RNA sequence: CGCGGCAACGCAUACUAUUUUUCUCCGCCAAUCUUAUACCGUUGGUAGGGAUCUCUUUCCUACAUGACAGUACUAAUACCCAGGGAAACUGGUCAUCAGGCGAACUGCGGCGUUCUGCUGGCAAAACAUAGCUGUUAUGUCAAUGGCUAUUGGAUUGGU
RNA sequence: UUGUUACGCGGAGAGCCCAACUGUUUAAUAAAAACGUAGUGUCGCGCUGUGGUAGUAUAGCCAGUGAACGCGACAUGAAUC
C-alpha cells in the first residue's frame, strides 16, 4: 500500500484556513478534506460566559436556520444570561422604587411646614 | 438525500407537482426502496414485502416509475 | 565622518515608536461646564506603559481613557466635577482639593488632557493655594504655578514599585523595548572608530577629549554630558 | 522533603546573575504568585493579571494595585491622608 | 405571611421577567413538591396617545394582554404595594383551570378579564400596575 | 394573525432607524482525555496468487463507503436551573482545587460540544475472483484491544 | 569469557591567563581576550520645553497613542571585597 495523498487546492502552505484531514472513498483511496473553522459562538457581556440555547455555527449560516433557535424567549435573550437578568430588574426597580420614594418623601417632608 | 418513515407521507410528496421520477429498487433482507426524485432533494421510503404491493399501486398515475 | 546614531533619531525611519498594539491616548474627557458620575467598564493594559489605564463610561456611552489611580476597583462610580466628594478616583479641579496630598494626571492648561505625573507610582504633592494658581510640586522636585479651574485625579498612580525587580536577562529587556521602540543595543562610542563617533579612534580606547560640552554645541558635537554644571560622585546636598 | 536549602523560588535560575540579585528577586517572585484576599467576594484568589492589574477570579472584577503586591504602602497611606481630612470639616 | 392575595410582585426569571403581577392564591402539592403561588399580570402595556386620530388608533392601544401562571417564590420579587374590594377577588375567582390545560378553556379567562382590568384604567386606578419599568 | 415549562429553556413569525453587545477574533509553552487516519495487534474466515529435496493447516495481496441530511437511547465533561442545606468538614484531579455569593446528592432536569449504535446517500457505483461474447454469477464477513504516532477537538494549568 | 557484537554513542584528570554567563561579528585568510548584555554611576530637560531632522511652503516630521519609576546623552561592564 502507499496512504499517501495530495492537497487538491492550489494554496500549499499549513495556514488555519488551508488545513485537511484524511478520509476513506467510496473508490478506496485516500483523499484531502478540508476543515471548515471552528467558531466560538455567542459570550455574554458582564462575567463573560457561554449563554445556552443556540449553536457556535456562523452568524452568516445562523441566518438560514430558523428564527426560534436564533435567540433565548426571554428579554435581552441573546445578549445576557439569566442571573445577570435578574439583578438588572432588581436594581433598575429599586434606583427606581427610591427616587419615586424621594419623590414621596419631598412631598411629605414640606407639608409639614404648613400644619 | 432524506428517508420518510411514513407510507402516507410518501403520497403527499409524490403528488406536489415537483417530482419527476420514482425508481423501484430490491434492497438487502427482501425490503426494497422507493426513491421519490424531487427537485431538492430524494426522498427515500424503506419497506417490508407485506405492504410492498400496495403501495405501487398508491403511488400517481402520471408519474413515470423505473424498475431496476 | 558620518551622521552619529544621536544625529540619525531624527530621520525617522526604524526609530518610531511601535504604537500597534496600543489601545489608545489616555486623558480625560473634554471640558463642557455640576458633577458627572462615570462607571469603570474595566480596567486594561496597554503595552508600553508601565501603568494600567481605567476606561470610563459616561452614560448612549461617552468613554474616556483615563489613567489609573491605585486603588480603582471594576464597577467603582468615578465623579469629575467641582461639587464630588474626596475619594481616590474622583477627578477635582485645583480649587477645591486641600493642600498637602498626592494627586496624579494633573493638567497644565485646562480642557487639556492631562500631563504632569503619569507614570506608575507617581504623583504631584500641593504646596498652597495663591489666588488663581495653585502651587504643586512635580515629582522630580520642581515647582508649577498651575490654574485653578484645571482638574486632576486624586490618589497615586497604579503599578508602583517595577524597577524594584532587576531584570537578570539581556531577553527581559528586549521583550522591554519591543512595545516601546528601537533604541536598544547600545554600542558605546569609545568602542567605534574616529569617523562614527566622536570619543572614536585611538590605540588604546580611551576618551581623550574633555567630554563635556556646552549648550552652543552643534548637532554632531553634543555627544557625552551637556552642559553639566556638577560631575562625579553627588555626596550629600 | 525540603530540596533546596537556602535559595527557593530562584533555583530556576541556576549559576547564573550572582548572589545579591538573587537574594532580592526571592522576595519579589513569592509576592507576585502569590492569591491574595479578595475585598468584594471575599474568598482569597485574587492573582495578577498583567503589571499594576489585580484581577479576581470568582468575583469576575479586577483592581489597580502595585506592581508587584495588591497595596503599596505609599498608595495605603494617601487613604489615612484623604480620611483624616474628610472626616474632620 | 407576606405572599397574601392582595399584594403586587414583579417577575425576576422566566419568559414575562421585568413585568408586572399580582397573587392570587399563594400556597407543597403533590403535583409540584415546592413553594408556588398562581398569579395574574400583564404581557403588553398600554402606551400613551395622542387625541389626534380619534376612535381607531385608540383601541388597540387601548387594550392590554394578560397572562397566569403558577410561580415559585424564588421567582416573584415581593412589592410594597397592595390591592385597594370585590373587584380584586372577581379577576382571580378562576384561574386554574386555565393554568391548568386546554388553550380554549385558558383563553376564555383572558379575553374576558381583560375587558375587566381595562375598565379600570379607564379610571386612572392602579396607576403604578398599568405602567412598565425600564432597565 | 402567540403559545408551553416553577425554572434552566423549548416551539411557526415582520420592517426602518438609533444606540449597545456578540460572533468574525487571535501570543507562546506544558499536561491529561478522545474521534478520524495510519500502523501493530490478539480471535477466526474466503477469495486468488507465490513457495515446496525435506519442513511450514504456511506466505503475500483483498476484506471498502464521500460531501450532505436525519433522531434514538446509551455516556461523557463544561455551564446553568429546581429541590437539598453541609466540621466527626465533605466532593474531586495526572496536577493546581471547589463549596452557605449554596457543596455532596436526587431529577427518566435544561443546554452546548464531542461519542457509540442505527439508517438515508448506498450498491445501481467501485474493487476481487469465476465463465461467456459487451454482460451474467457469487463475494467484499464476524468479534475487540492498543502501553504506538500524527491530526482535529475537549478539560486545564503555567509564563 | 564473548556479548552498547554491525549501525550509532564523552578520552579523563591537575594547574595558570582573559571575558562573568545565553548571545553578536570582518559574505570571500581573523569567531577572539573584540562587540553585546544585566548590574552600577554621572549629566540635561517640566512641553511656548529638550535631543534631532527638514527646507521655502510661516511645509510639519521623529522621540510622542509620550510626561521624571519618563525621554534623551555618555562611561563602566554579573556577584563578592
Amino acid at each position: 500500500v502507499d496512504n499517501r495523498y495530495t492537497l487538491r487546492r492550489s494554496l500549499g502552505f499549513h495556514t488555519i484556513r488551508n488545513r485537511v484531514a484524511p478520509v476513506r472513498t467510496p473508490g478506496n483511496k485516500l483523499v484531502a478534506h478540508y476543515i471548515a473553522k471552528r467558531q466560538n459562538g455567542p459570550h455574554c457581556a458582564e462575567t463573560g460566559k457561554r449563554i445556552n440555547g443556540i449553536k457556535c455555527v456562523k452568524t452568516c449560516e445562523l441566518r438560514r436556520m430558523k428564527k426560534n433557535q436564533r435567540t433565548v424567549s426571554r428579554p435581552y435573550g441573546g445578549v445576557y444570561c439569566g442571573s445577570v437578568v435578574k439583578d438588572r430588574i432588581i436594581n433598575a426597580f429599586m434606583e427606581e422604587e427610591a427616587r419615586a420614594a424621594q419623590e414621596r418623601k419631598m412631598a411629605n417632608e414640606q407639608k409639614k411646614k404648613g400644619k | 438525500p432524506k428517508q420518510v418513515t411514513t407510507p402516507k407521507e410518501f403520497l403527499a410528496l409524490a403528488a406536489r407537482s415537483d417530482a419527476k421520477w420514482v425508481k423501484v429498487k430490491k434492497a438487502s433482507d427482501d425490503n426494497t426502496k422507493f426513491k421519490l426524485r424531487t427537485t431538492k432533494y430524494l426522498y427515500t421510503l424503506s419497506v417490508k414485502p407485506k405492504f410492498v404491493e400496495l403501495v405501487q399501486n398508491s403511488i400517481p398515475e402520471s408519474l413515470e416509475v423505473i424498475v431496476l | 565622518g558620518h551622521i552619529v546614531r544621536a544625529q540619525r533619531r531624527g530621520n525617522g525611519s526604524v526609530f518610531q515608536a511601535h504604537t500597534h498594539h496600543r489601545v489608545g491616548p489616555a486623558k480625560f474627557r473634554a471640558l463642557d461646564a455640576s458633577v458627572i458620575s462615570g462607571m469603570v467598564k474595566e480596567i486594561i493594559h496597554d503595552p508600553g506603559r508601565g501603568a494600567p489605564l481605567a476606561k470610563l463610561i459616561y452614560k448612549g456611552f461617552d468613554s474616556a481613557l483615563v489613567i489609573a489611580p491605585e486603588g480603582i476597583h471594576t464597577g467603582q462610580f468615578i465623579k469629575c466635577g467641582a461639587q464630588a466628594d474626596l475619594h481616590i478616583g474622583n477627578i477635582l479641579p485645583l480649587a477645591q482639593i486641600p493642600e498637602g496630598t498626592e494627586i496624579c494626571n494633573v493638567e497644565h492648561r485646562p480642557g487639556d488632557g492631562g500631563r504632569y505625573g503619569r507614570c506608575s507610582g507617581d504623583s504631584c504633592r500641593v504646596i498652597g493655594h495663591t489666588e488663581n494658581y495653585t502651587r504643586i510640586q512635580l515629582p522630580s522636585g520642581r515647582k508649577a504655578l498651575v490654574s485653578n479651574i484645571c482638574r486632576a485625579t486624586l490618589g497615586i498612580v497604579a503599578g508602583g514599585g517595577r524597577p524594584e525587580k532587576p531584570l537578570l536577562k539581556a531577553g527581559n529587556v528586549h521583550y522591554k523595548y519591543k512595545a516601546k521602540r528601537h533604541t536598544w543595543p547600545v554600542v558605546c562610542g569609545i568602542k567605534m572608530n574616529p569617523v562614527d563617533h566622536r570619543h572614536g579612534g585611538g590605540s588604546h580606547q580611551h576618551m581623550g577629549a574633555p567630554g563635556t560640552v556646552a549648550r552652543s554645541a552643534r548637532p554632531g558635537q553634543k555627544l557625552g554630558l551637556i552642559a553639566s554644571r556638577r560631575t562625579g560622585r553627588r555626596r550629600g546636598t | 522533603a525540603r530540596r533546596t536549602k537556602k535559595v527557593g523560588i530562584c533555583g530556576k535560575y541556576g549559576v547564573r546573575y550572582g548572589a545579591s540579585l538573587r537574594k532580592t528577586i526571592k522576595k519579589i517572585e513569592i509576592s507576585q504568585r502569590k492569591k491574595y484576599p479578595c475585598a468584594f467576594c471575599g474568598k482569597d484568589s485574587v492573582k495578577r493579571n498583567a503589571v499594576g492589574i489585580w484581577t479576581c477570579t470568582k468575583c469576575g472584577k479586577a483592581v489597580a494595585g502595585g506592581a508587584y503586591t495588591p497595596t503599596t504602602p505609599a498608595a495605603l497611606t494617601a487613604r489615612a491622608a484623604y480620611k483624616r481630612i474628610r472626616e474632620a470639616q | 405571611s407576606l405572599l397574601q392575595a392582595g399584594r403586587f410582585v414583579v417577575m425576576l426569571q422566566g419568559r414575562h421577567a421585568g413585568k408586572k403581577a399580582v397573587v392570587l392564591a399563594a400556597y407543597g402539592t403533590e403535583d409540584r413538591k415546592f413553594p408556588y403561588a398562581i398569579v395574574m399580570g400583564i404581557e403588553k402595556y398600554p402606551k400613551k396617545v395622542t387625541k389626534d386620530m380619534p376612535t381607531e388608533v385608540l383601541v388597540k392601544k387601548t387594550q392590554v394582554k394578560l397572562f397566569v401562571k403558577a410561580v415559585n417564590f424564588n421567582h416573584v420579587m415581593l412589592t410594597r404595594h397592595n390591592v385597594k374590594e370585590d373587584f380584586f377577588k372577581k379577576i382571580s375567582v378562576e384561574k386554574v383551570v386555565a393554568a391548568l390545560k386546554d388553550a380554549p378553556a385558558k383563553k376564555a379567562l383572558l379575553t374576558e378579564y381583560a375587558a375587566v382590568l381595562r375598565q379600570k384604567y379607564l379610571n386612572n386606578k392602579m396607576a403604578w400596575f398599568f405602567k412598565p419599568l425600564q432597565f
